[PDB]
């Protein structure tokens, strides 16, 4: 039909009814739960109306923890008995105690080991954090266990450098003062956290790879999976979380060096001491850990939705999010997948009346994402040649909720004019302003540095199933979310993170009562795919990219004046970056000039403008790679190799420049890093020839 | 490494007059924002005042505005902040900072986007 | 609610007498039973405590060997076990319940409190 | 105005004038002369009618030999007085002496050095000949300079394994046996090799690198080159050729081991001995090597003459080949850059007319290519984000003839047909066949051993320009010229190559007088051209492909099978591969049934199958490409990195087959077979995919 | 490796019957292309016969054609060449060569393509 | 053709005497002229040779470094130098030229004669 019988077909009382489905047994990757939900969701897709949904499968590498030999930590004494025990598992959440698929707390491909020594408290476990450890700190960090508060750094990038600085094993706790809200009760009085709560992940540097046996080869039913040993991404470490409860029967015995600053505490009542042991007249018992998970490969299962398109069908515009889940997991991704289905059943619906949009759109509950990014790298790999020639855009959609205050976009600068255009007709769900957009309460409480007027969008940074389409492909991604009031809070994310306690009633009551702003995630995520599906014109801006470009430049340009004297040594030089800055926007403004005016009534050269617009963004990646990472391409926005999280721009010259006043040789460090400005360079003036005049 | 030459500032009572001085070695040929921020006891870094080289332009903020004026020195690295009817409750401290910009779109006003920091103290006495 | 008690002997020395408390009519899901040891005119001191997802420490740590703790929910009992005697360990032995899982060792805040099994030690 | 129009105008006359003009003086790659030729050819273009001649420039690594210190060889004896001398300059030919820009015979990117040492001969200095110098001849090759002849093997090839012998220095020479075609004269009285002609190629085994500095990206004014020792393809021996006079006077006084096969010999008056030294009184004698070539960076020109095209501008069908030369080079290329020269001249006046192509046609006059492939990488390099998403095909033209028999023409399955459809149109320039079309007498004469009646083409393999567009971007590649009796000749490739001798006036006599049997390749090629840029819908055939496909299939299965065993105790099975190959089949018939009636009025359905036959080809590349050769992409006609030029298919298996026997972990072998046999697979199973049904 | 074990052959007068081997050891389940050529006292080799595993179809040379049959043996990795009416022209030595086939599209005929090869021997007197 | 021999002598020994012989009248592009000593009583065996492309081969091995050859086309000459004289060394020489530049050592093969210097040695 058109934009808005689209948007008023979402009902929020539907994805209400949808999260209470998918919340009240878990869906755990590789199990039979998990199959049963896939088969669930291709049976809703196909009488639905979509055009074609098969179920994709793949034998991925997993991980579970056993169910016979339990994981734990135990404080053992110098004769050998076990003092102190770990929960062995989280308090069941009220209503769901005869539910027994709950998994207990575990890391995924923790490997199996029995560890034992000391305990040093390491902070966020930062680089940073190490470099005070040892730089000033001075405490032999190797062949200890280590325990690390979450937040502020991918858990991957943690465990990678406890292996760097030789840990022995690794705890993850999450400190109240970092998931604990002031003057909020925890659940299921409130929605902070419990003592019992948990959060569960991976511990995965995959670096885009995906399947840790298949590296850029699906994982078919003929494949060659390697061995162990050269897997990609595995860790050779145990880890295994635990709650701050018994973090804190823990944290408390130990004793040694004060804590070196106030970012070193927290709010739970302990010295929060950096020393090694537990000082005291209890120093001979030290921790000791009992991780007995397995690796196996198990199937995983992708439900893909293909709803073809009625003009350009080889155009796909694909909007996926993943449905596995350590638990419940009701404001994630359940929630998110509620959305998806959400979006289905409306599109479905469409289908049924007669429409047909101008793009094949891709519909995809993935698998195993929990596990690392798995199943998605997997189909896109099974999948590259068909994608890297006919998509278009990748809307991903995962944990739609995680606060009121506003709508958190991420995307990339392509879609940004779209990202503000749809804003506008939508209505705002927060408290006050009725009958306002979106767009004008999300500029008041999230305003962009550079204008007022405008609302600032965060870039698409790393994670989630955008990963291996944006950053290897380079297709176009989107993200959007409502979001608490990150200026005047700390807890990195809503306390309630991958633990046993998201269930349905905790988003239910205490985060969206009404399921109003479920509706306007869904509705802009909704909004975005049928923009860029139904769509005469690829509805993509390359003049704001390069502006945006310029400000990256800038910014690489700056770190590097950090050291004036050495770029005057060594000759290096950013004019050629600058220059091919300075061409992308001339050139850009031509291209949009060019496209302003030109015919859109001639079918060939209106499908030739939008393959501009499309290959632009894929002009950005380069076939080699960036150094050590083949599966990360992008030249702009790829995640870099340290500060992963930041997520700073040119990664190439980012990692070449970061931590340049300590290399060995600076004459080398400084001709990479002239190296990397002219792949830079050389990458940006090739986009602009590309949206350069053919021929 | 290169750390800003910053100076200026003191014990001044209310009322007075005053200066500030920073200098960024090795900024001498390129544009950059030149920025002052500052933080009370007891209180966080609050943006007071800005320029911009590459398009020469001064920005302050609402309460600063025709209390402070920025100033310049005929070296391009070094620029200054003049002071003047200074008020009891700008007891707190500075700091200067620069961003090297070469397209100098837009000036930054939060903490996060500079790079080079300095360390700055004054004292306004009632 | 009656945490109901047993076990109680009067062995000279290294007895392997064990101490089983249950909770009936329990009305909270999550519980972190205790005991506390009341000496002859001495405050009663935690001895081991096990909360409702198997988190346990025994906080008399000197007598790490000496004590150890667990539970079974089948039939809703706490389980101490208690080996090598000394003449110091006669004491009366009480429970302790309460909703919270964190295990405290602080006698105001366990408020649930059984009868009290005596142990005399010769 | 059409097909005819353009076949007709092709002059005989201006291909024999063109070739009479470019090959009056040397057009060395990197030299003023060649500027000039460059500028000459841009103008001509540019009046021509081309829509717009550039003059793309590039700062790549070149080698010359330095003007005041000449190259030769000499044979030193124990008092250190040199007593024989090797020619410092080939004689002049007939006609051609008072031009001076005639370099000496020398091998490019030879580095400097003078070895000294005995001289071992190795036959063609094959993996084979050197297997047969250490497991059964019993000679140590390290340390010693080394003699070989030319053919059955790239030069590159036999440096390198002459590196990994051990060699101190490489000489080489052309044997007559090989290049001496008995009852035929020598120049200036017949086509022969006089014993003053020396051939003249580049060591290089640059594995479709490109530029030895700057391996992946042009060499633009602003990039990095890496340092001389990071270099890419760079020998670290010594290399200069010599005629066969010269070799005479020096292989006669070798002495030592006999030849153990009659292989091992040839028609110059030499005993052939393997053996190490010379043998008798002058036994202190040896060979002392005199390169003092230097390695700059020169700025070398290629022109690019882009014709917009009418209706897909952004499809580009590319057709050109180089134009530096040793010397003169009357037949390599000046020859093939006549040739292209005038199809330029006829598509210019055809644009004069009024006439438009459907797609855009890219001729390019190359540069640096007798250098390695440099130009034409680095200009492929800098455009390849639209080549890889734009181009069609890529046309090759060198060295239109080398006797006249009949047409010789290596292409990709794709346009398999075409190749047979063009031949049936035109007429036989042969001896006999008047009045039938070329495609009888090149049936007659080079007969498919599979089809009696279908003729013989045969794959690209590697060399010359559509390297790097075939193996690294998948654009369709081929090449067409005149060849001679491979049957009961000999010498492969006509004698007189890369000499001085290659002058106009030897085309002329001893080769096609009338200049038509270069009409009639002009024809081949400028009739491919047209057909792939003037087709309503793109002339490839999946079908054929497919058909090929198994052939080589059960060619990579029998090599395999040559061992039974073991292909039983490791489980190793093509199944997946047969299975792959079978699907394509089915899918590929499918494909051709849907577009045998599929409707062509609708353009954008004709972009959408076109751009599936034109992917087709690009579905086969694998991003991480080849082990080891990054660049050379092809998983079917890339060449193998052993028996290169034999170029057997599926380059992967067939390397991890190459001489399997010899393993030290048989299992790790294997394993990596069964690795190669899925890559294999997963690829034909993409490709098939690429080509089914979309949505 | 596996080597073809062939037999057969042996001093004949003209105008009799003979009859050659050629065994392919390990192809007892797999198509095989299995061919036999002939070279000449001082000359190259010829194609004479072959027979196609795939298919079943033999194909014999014109000279060959209506003298020369190929017989099949029981084990599925062994045929055999009977012979009949020799002529002095075939006193030179066969050679038995098998190329392994899956799909078996076309019998090849030359050297070249063929992969394990033997060593027959045979002559033949007036 | 004409091929004249110069540079007459009579160095007992020890002598430097520089043999010259030039192509007057040559109508060939290449040449490839040596030299021949006839020896009292014995046939002309040739010394060394050059070719028009400065390939050159010395044929009197064992005389190494007794005689050095070399060329100029500035003045169209070939150049014999010789160092040490011995007295078996007097000998009349010729240079012999032909068209076909392969060096050899045949007599009749060198269809052109020079008239010869003759070097007497004491
Ligand atoms: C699936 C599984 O239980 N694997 C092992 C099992 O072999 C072992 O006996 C037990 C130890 O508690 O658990 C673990
Ligand atoms: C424990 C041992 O054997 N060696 C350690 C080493 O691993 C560590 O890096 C160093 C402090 O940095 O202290 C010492
Ligand atoms: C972030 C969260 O979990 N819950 C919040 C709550 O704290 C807040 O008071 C309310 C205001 O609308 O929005 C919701
Ligand atoms: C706190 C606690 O009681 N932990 C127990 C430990 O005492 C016991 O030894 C172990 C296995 O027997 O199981 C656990
Ligand atoms: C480029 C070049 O000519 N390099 C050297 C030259 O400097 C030197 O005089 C000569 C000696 O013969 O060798 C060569
Ligand atoms: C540069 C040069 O003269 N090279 C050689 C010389 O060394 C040798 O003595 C003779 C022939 O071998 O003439 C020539
Ligand atoms: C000369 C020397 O020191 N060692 C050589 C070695 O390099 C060579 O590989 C071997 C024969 O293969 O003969 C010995
Ligand atoms: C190969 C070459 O240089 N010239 C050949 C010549 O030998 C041959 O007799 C003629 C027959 O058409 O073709 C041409
Ligand atoms: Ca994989
Ligand atoms: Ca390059
Ligand atoms: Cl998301
Ligand atoms: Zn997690
Ligand atoms: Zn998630
Ligand atoms: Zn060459
Ligand atoms: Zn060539």
């Amino acid at each position: 039909h058109n934009m808005k019988a689209f948007l008023d077909e979402l009902k929020a009382e539907n994805i209400k009814k949808f999260l209470y489905n998918f919340t009240q047994i878990p869906h755990l990757a590789g199990t039979e739960q998990n199959f049963q939900l896939a088969k669930q969701i291709q049976s809703q897709w196909k009488e639905f109306g979509l055009d074609s949904v098969e179920l994709a499968h793949y034998d991925v590498l997993l991980s579970y923890p056993n169910k016979t030999h339990p994981n734990y930590i135990s404080i053992i004494n110098e004769d050998g008995n076990e003092i102190f025990n770990t929960s062995l598992f989280e308090p069941p959440p009220p209503g769901y105690e005869n539910v027994s698929d709950i998994v207990p707390p575990f890391s995924a491909f923790s490997p199996q080991g029995m560890p034992e020594g000391d305990l040093v408290y390491v902070n966020y476990a930062r680089t940073e954090d190490f470099f005070k450890l040892e730089r000033d700190m001075k405490i032999n960090c190797s062949g200890k266990i280590v325990i690390a508060r979450y937040g502020k750094v991918f858990r991957g990038n943690k465990v990678k450098n406890a292996q760097l600085a030789g840990a022995k094993g690794v705890i993850l706790y999450s400190d109240p003062a970092d998931y604990f809200a002031p003057g909020v009760k925890s659940y299921p009085d409130g929605w902070n956290l419990p003592g019992g709560g948990v959060q569960r992940g991976n511990i995965l540097n995959l670096n885009g790879a995906g399947d840790p046996l298949t590296p850029g080869y699906p994982a078919n039913e003929y494949a060659y999976r390697r061995g162990i040993a050269e897997a990609v991404g595995l860790p050779s470490i145990p880890v295994h979380p635990i709650g701050y409860y018994d973090a804190q029967k823990l944290l408390e015995k130990m004793g040694g060096s004060a804590p070196p600053d106030s970012s070193w505490r927290g709010s739970l009542k302990v010295p929060y001491n950096v020393g090694p042991g537990f000082t005291g007249n209890f120093s001979t018992q030290k921790v000791k850990m009992h991780i007995h998970s397995t690796n196996e490969v198990t199937r995983i299962y992708n439900v893909i939705g293909t709803l073809r398109g009625a003009v350009e069908p080889d155009r796909y515009v694909i909007l996926g999010g993943h449905r596995d889940s350590w638990v419940f997991g009701g404001i994630d991704p359940q929630s998110g997948a509620a959305v998806v289905h959400e979006i289905v059943r409306s599109f479905g619906t469409l289908k049924k009346e007669g429409w047909r949009p101008r793009r094949t759109i891709l519909f995809a509950s993935w698998d195993a994402e929990e596990f690392g990014l798995l199943g998605s790298t997997e189909w896109a790999e099974e999948n590259s040649r068909l994608l890297q020639e006919r998509g278009v855009a990748y809307i991903n959609a995962d944990s739609s909720i995680e606060g009121n205050y506003t709508l958190r976009v991420d995307c990339t600068p392509l879609m940004y004019s779209l990202v503000h255009n749809l804003t506008k007709e939508l209505k705002s769900p927060d408290e006050g302003f009725e009958g306002k957009s979106l767009y004008e309460s999300w500029t008041k409480k999230s305003p962009s540095p550079e204008f007022s007027g405008m609302p600032r969008i965060s870039k698409l940074g790393s994670g989630n199933d955008f990963e291996v389409f944006f950053q290897r492909l380079g297709i176009a991604s989107g993200r959007a979310r409502y979001t608490k009031n990150w200026e005047t809070n700390k807890f990195s994310g809503y306390p309630l993170y991958h633990s046993v306690y998201e269930t349905y009633e905790l988003v239910e009551k205490f985060y969206d009562p009404m399921f109003k702003y479920h509706l306007t995630v869904a509705q802009v995520r909704g909004g975005m795919v049928f923009e860029l599906a139904n769509s005469i014109v690829l509805p993509f801006d390359c003049r704001d990219y390069a502006v945006v470009l310029r400000k990256y430049a800038d910014k690489i340009y700056s770190i590097s004046m950090k050291h004036p004297q050495e770029m005057k040594t060594y000759s290096v030089s950013f004019d050629s970056l600058f220059s091919a800055v300075k061409n992308f926007t001339e050139i850009a403004s031509k291209f949009s000039e060019r496209l302003q005016d030109f015919d859109k009534s001639n079918p060939i050269v209106l499908r030739m403008m939008n393959d501009q617009l499309m290959f632009l963004e894929r002009a950005f990646i380069d076939p080699l790679g960036l150094p050590d990472r083949p599966f990360y391409r992008h030249v702009i926005y790829a995640p870099s190799s340290h500060n992963k999280y930041a997520g700073e721009s040119f990664p190439g010259i980012y990692d070449a420049l970061f931590d340049i006043e300590s290399k060995v040789d600076p004459s080398k460090a400084w001709g990479e890093v002239k190296r990397q400005i002219y792949v830079a360079a050389f990458t940006v003036q090739a986009a602009a020839e590309t949206l350069s005049e053919v021929a | 490494q290169v750390q800003l030459q910053e100076s200026g500032g003191g014990s001044v009572q209310a009322g007075g007059s005053l200066r500030l001085s920073c200098t960024a070695p090795g900024y001498t040929d390129s544009n950059y924002y030149m920025s002052w921020f500052r933080q009370a006891p007891g209180k966080e870094r609050e943006w007071v005042a800005g320029v911009n080289t590459g398009r020469g332009s001064t920005s302050y903020a609402d309460s600063v505005k025709g209390r402070f004026t920025i100033s310049q020195d005929n070296a391009k690295n070094t620029m200054f902040l003049q002071m003047n009817s200074l008020k009891p409750e700008d007891t707190a401290q500075y700091y200067c900072a620069v961003a090297a910009c070469h397209f100098c779109d837009s000036l930054p006003k939060t903490q996060d986007e500079y790079i080079l920091w300095g360390q700055g103290t004054q004292v306004t006495v009632s | 609610v009656q945490l109901q008690e047993s076990g109680g002997g009067s062995v000279q020395a290294g007895g392997s007498l064990r101490l089983s408390c249950a909770r009936s009519g329990w009305p909270y899901s999550t519980y972190s039973m205790n005991w506390f040891r009341q000496a002859p005119g001495k405050e009663r001191e935690a001895v081991a405590g096990i909360s409702s997802t198997m988190s346990g420490i025994i906080f008399a740590e000197s007598k790490a060997g000496q004590f150890t703790i667990s539970q079974d929910n089948a039939k809703n009992t706490v389980y101490l076990q208690m080996n090598n005697l000394k003449p110091e360990d006669t004491a009366i032995y009480y429970c302790a319940a309460r909703r919270d899982y964190s295990l405290s060792s602080s006698s105001d805040d366990f408020d649930y409190w059984g009868q009290g099994t005596q142990v005399t030690v010769s």
